[PDB]
């Protein structure tokens, strides 16, 4: 009714294709996002390094584009700075590096796609409350 | 310290005026026996 | 040979390295060798505040002051290439290191005068025709002294420089001007000028120690008061390597 | 004889409109395709530039990096280094977090 | 000035403690 | 805690008080001026 | 053998001061309520003879 | 009118302090009969 189909529909590829979505996947998104750890990352900011946020625009300006339901996947699989210059894999949860961050082991392409869709979706509803912290709270 | 001017006559008189009342009423009574 | 768990508590880490009396043996400088300094340390002891002389014009004074903040004073871990320019004199250009310890000494009266003991952006040089560092050698050069406080900083009542309430605030229809001193917070930048004479040198180690005297300014306090002059004394160690 | 706030004034130069190579916080560097991460560490490090272009002639810049800068050159500007803005290594961490 | 006013009160009160404890009207068991 | 004999009462009659007051109220009236400088 | 200038610039602060009627105890007033300072003010320095 | 500052606490207390004394001593005596 409010969490509508297309409002739950988001960009897939840097090429335009949209994957829409389900109430099921979205949920795993929430369950995940938090379990995958919001511990630094809670709400829509980034406690280890507050300079970078998860707001839609920020992910677009990233390199490579990281607003794609795809993008975030590469990342979670293998991480890269906002340079896309050096792999940040050792300091960031990543399937490339499971042996460091356990929570990242039980993760799957199914589980990923979800935690992903969660990121591109949350802004659509929460508005700015997504990027900002304290201030907007 | 830039403070109010009546600080003294205010605070002070506030003490000595009512106080003096009680003072009076006591020694006025403790003198019933002519003692005091 | 001493561990942190062995030296912590002594209030020793604030006093830095000595050189035993096997010194006076000059260090063999090349002119064919690059040379750099390893942890140049300035441990101090004597803080003198030039007394804001009264209106009368007869020799302004340099009173002695009492230290307040216990041991948070000394500075070291300073490093920088030690240049060997023409006429065989050495110039040491500091690149970085812990060198801005903020201290607050208590003046003759009750004054609390705070300065930022520092030897930053330091460029010290010595006498010419020197192929060896010894009790003879000495170092003189300039500084760079910002201000006690950074750019941000809110004085009680909210005012500030690169932030902060911006005005009289608490007083709304108050008389704007004359508070300029307080509101607009200017930020100082001034020269220091130390002087380093060696007293104990080891020929092989590259180690060398001695007394130093820095003459700098105090706390600008954004605009508050005109700073007070300060002279600083104490011994200093400073190991040299190639 | 009229003292005045420095940051407030320099906010009146081109510093307030674009990104100041010599002063501006390193944080305003993310707002453009692939600049933040490294290029910035070099942009910010590396002496203060008298000309907006001397950026392009920075020791060791990469054949690609070189490009980027060129590309983004649009948004960079300069003004005297501001003692109050650069001291305290604030440029690396201005005290401004989300 | 005003800080003496503070200290004067503060004090004459400590002495209202004197009298009220030591020259206080005693409890008569009758 | 034995009573001291010398406990004579004190005296200031309906009149003496009028004078005592007339005495002060006056100087007060006189010096006031000089107390203002 | 000194400039009339070196001469007086020779005389010591405190001493000139003593030669200032403003310290001569008599000059006061029975009701002149306070410390010599809210009088001529706070002596900051000697101007010169 | 630029006048002394203690004018009030001076002149005033000068009145009320001694006066209060006499006041006390009177009603302390006029109360021998318990009257007053
Ligand atoms: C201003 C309005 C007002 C009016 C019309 C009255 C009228 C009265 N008061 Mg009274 N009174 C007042 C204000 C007033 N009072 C205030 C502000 C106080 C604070 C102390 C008192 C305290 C007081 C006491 C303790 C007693 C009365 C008594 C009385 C009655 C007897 C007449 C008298 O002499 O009073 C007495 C007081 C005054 C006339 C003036 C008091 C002004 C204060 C107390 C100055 C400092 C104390 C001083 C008066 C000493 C009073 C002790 C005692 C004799 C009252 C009379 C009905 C009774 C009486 O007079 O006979 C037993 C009585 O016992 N009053
Ligand atoms: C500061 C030095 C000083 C000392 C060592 C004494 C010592 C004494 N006074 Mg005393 N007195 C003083 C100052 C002093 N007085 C001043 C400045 C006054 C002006 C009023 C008085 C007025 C006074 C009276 C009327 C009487 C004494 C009495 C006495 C003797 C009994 C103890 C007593 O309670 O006094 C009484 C007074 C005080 C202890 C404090 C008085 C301070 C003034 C009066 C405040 C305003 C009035 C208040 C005290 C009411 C007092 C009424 C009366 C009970 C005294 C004792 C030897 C006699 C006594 O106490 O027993 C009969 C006595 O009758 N005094
Ligand atoms: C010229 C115009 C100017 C206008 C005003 C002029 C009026 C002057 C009148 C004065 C007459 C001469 C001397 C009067 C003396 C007198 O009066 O003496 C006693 C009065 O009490 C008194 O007043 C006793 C004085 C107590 C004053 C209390 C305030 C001073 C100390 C407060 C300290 C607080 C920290 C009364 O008499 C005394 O007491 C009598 C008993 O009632 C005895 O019989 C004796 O006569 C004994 O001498
Ligand atoms: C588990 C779910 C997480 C997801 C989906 C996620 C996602 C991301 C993304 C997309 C970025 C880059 C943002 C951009 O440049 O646009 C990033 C950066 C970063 N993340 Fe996470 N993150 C997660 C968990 C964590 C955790 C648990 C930490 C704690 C160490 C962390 C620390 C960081 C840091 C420090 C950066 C900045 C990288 C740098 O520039 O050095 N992240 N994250
Ligand atoms: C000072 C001050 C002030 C105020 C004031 C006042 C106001 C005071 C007072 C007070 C007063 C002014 C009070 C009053 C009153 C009163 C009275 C005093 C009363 C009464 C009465 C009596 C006492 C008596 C009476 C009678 C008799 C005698 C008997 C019977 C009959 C008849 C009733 C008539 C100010 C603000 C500036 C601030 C500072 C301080
Ligand atoms: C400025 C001035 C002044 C002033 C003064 C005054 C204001 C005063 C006072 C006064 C006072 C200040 C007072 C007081 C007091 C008293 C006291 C202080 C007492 C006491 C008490 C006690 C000590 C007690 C004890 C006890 C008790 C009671 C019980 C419990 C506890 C005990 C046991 C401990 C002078 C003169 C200095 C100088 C000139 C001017
Ligand atoms: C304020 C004023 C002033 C001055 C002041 C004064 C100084 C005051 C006061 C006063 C006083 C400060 C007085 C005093 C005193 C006192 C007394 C108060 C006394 C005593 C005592 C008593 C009361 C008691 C005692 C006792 C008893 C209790 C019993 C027996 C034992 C004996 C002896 C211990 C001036 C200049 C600023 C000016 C303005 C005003």
């Amino acid at each position: 009714a409010e969490l509508t189909p297309e409002v739950l529909t988001v960009p897939l590829n840097s090429e335009g294709k949209t994957i829409t979505l389900t109430e099921k996947q979205y949920l795993e998104g929430k369950r995940l996002f938090q379990y995958a750890c919001a511990s630094c990352h809670v709400g829509g900011i980034t406690k280890t390094n507050p300079s970078l946020d998860l707001r839609t625009e920020t992910l677009a300006l990233a390199t490579p584009p990281r607003d794609n339901i795809e993008g975030l996947v590469d990342y979670m699989k293998n991480p890269t700075t906002y340079d896309g210059e050096q792999e940040i894999a050792e300091v960031h949860p990543s399937l490339r590096s499971a042996d460091i961050f356990p929570k990242m082991r039980n993760l799957t392409e199914k589980d990923l796609v979800a935690i992903a869709g969660h990121i591109l979706v949350e802004p659509k509803i929460l508005g700015d409350k997504w990027g900002g912290g304290k201030v907007y709270y | 310290m830039e403070v109010n001017q009546l600080g003294f006559i205010a605070t002070a008189l506030f003490v000595l005026v009512p106080s003096v009342f009680l003072i009076i009423l006591y020694v006025q009574t403790e003198s019933q026996q002519k003692s005091s | 040979t001493l561990t942190y768990d062995d030296i912590v508590g002594t209030g020793l880490a604030n006093k830095c390295p000595t050189l035993d009396d096997t010194a006076r043996g000059a260090y063999p400088i090349d002119s064919s060798q690059t040379y750099r300094i390893a942890r140049l340390c300035l441990q101090p002891t004597t803080f003198l505040v030039k007394e804001e002389p009264k209106n009368k014009r007869q020799e302004a004074e340099f009173v002695p002051t009492k230290l307040v903040t216990r041991e948070t004073t000394s500075l070291d871990q300073i490093q920088g290439e030690l240049k060997v320019n023409s006429d065989g004199s050495l110039t040491f250009v500091e690149e970085d290191g812990i060198d801005f310890q903020p201290v607050t000494v208590q003046m003759a009266g009750g004054e609390r005068i705070p300065l930022l003991f520092t030897v930053k952006n330091l460029v010290a040089s010595t006498q010419p025709n020197v192929t060896s560092i010894t009790t003879s050698t000495d170092f003189k050069g300039e500084f760079n002294v910002p201000s006690y406080r950074t750019a941000n900083f809110l004085d009680p009542k909210g005012r500030g420089l690169a932030s902060g309430y911006d005005s009289a605030i608490a007083l709304p229809q108050a008389k704007e001007e004359e508070l300029a001193r307080a509101n607009v917070k200017r930020f100082s930048l001034t020269k220091g000028q130390i002087s380093l004479n060696v007293a104990k040198v080891d020929g092989r180690t590259g180690e060398i120690a001695g007394t130093f005297e820095s003459e700098q300014l105090s706390d600008d306090d954004m605009g508050a008061h005109e700073p007070h002059e300060v002279k600083i004394q104490g011994v200093f160690y400073a190991s040299i390597e190639p | 004889e009229e003292l005045v706030n420095v940051v407030d004034e320099k906010l009146g130069t081109a510093y307030g409109e674009k990104i100041d190579l010599n002063n501006t916080n390193i944080a305003a560097f993310i707002q453009y395709r692939g600049l933040y991460p490294t290029l910035a560490k070099l942009i910010v490090k590396n002496a203060p530039y008298e000309s907006v272009e001397d950026v392009l002639n920075i020791p060791g810049l990469t054949e690609r990096q070189k490009q980027i800068l060129r590309e983004n050159l649009e948004h960079f500007t300069v003004t005297e280094v501001e003692t109050a803005l650069v001291e305290g290594g604030d440029r690396y961490n201005n005290g401004l977090y989300k | 000035m005003e800080t003496i006013t503070y200290v004067f009160i503060f004090a004459c009160i400590i002495a209202l403690f004197f009298f009220a404890i030591f020259f206080r009207e005693p409890p008569r068991i009758t | 805690m034995e009573p001291n004999p010398n406990r004579q009462p004190v005296e200031l009659n309906r009149t003496s008080l009028y004078l005592g007051l007339l005495l002060i109220l006056v100087l007060a009236l006189l010096f006031s001026s000089y107390f203002f400088n | 053998g000194a400039t009339l200038e070196e001469a007086w610039s020779a005389i010591p602060e405190k001493l000139a001061f003593y030669d200032y009627i403003g310290n001569n105890p008599a000059k006061g007033g029975l009701f002149r309520t306070g410390p010599m300072n809210k009088g001529d003010g706070i002596a900051q320095a000697w101007k010169g003879h």
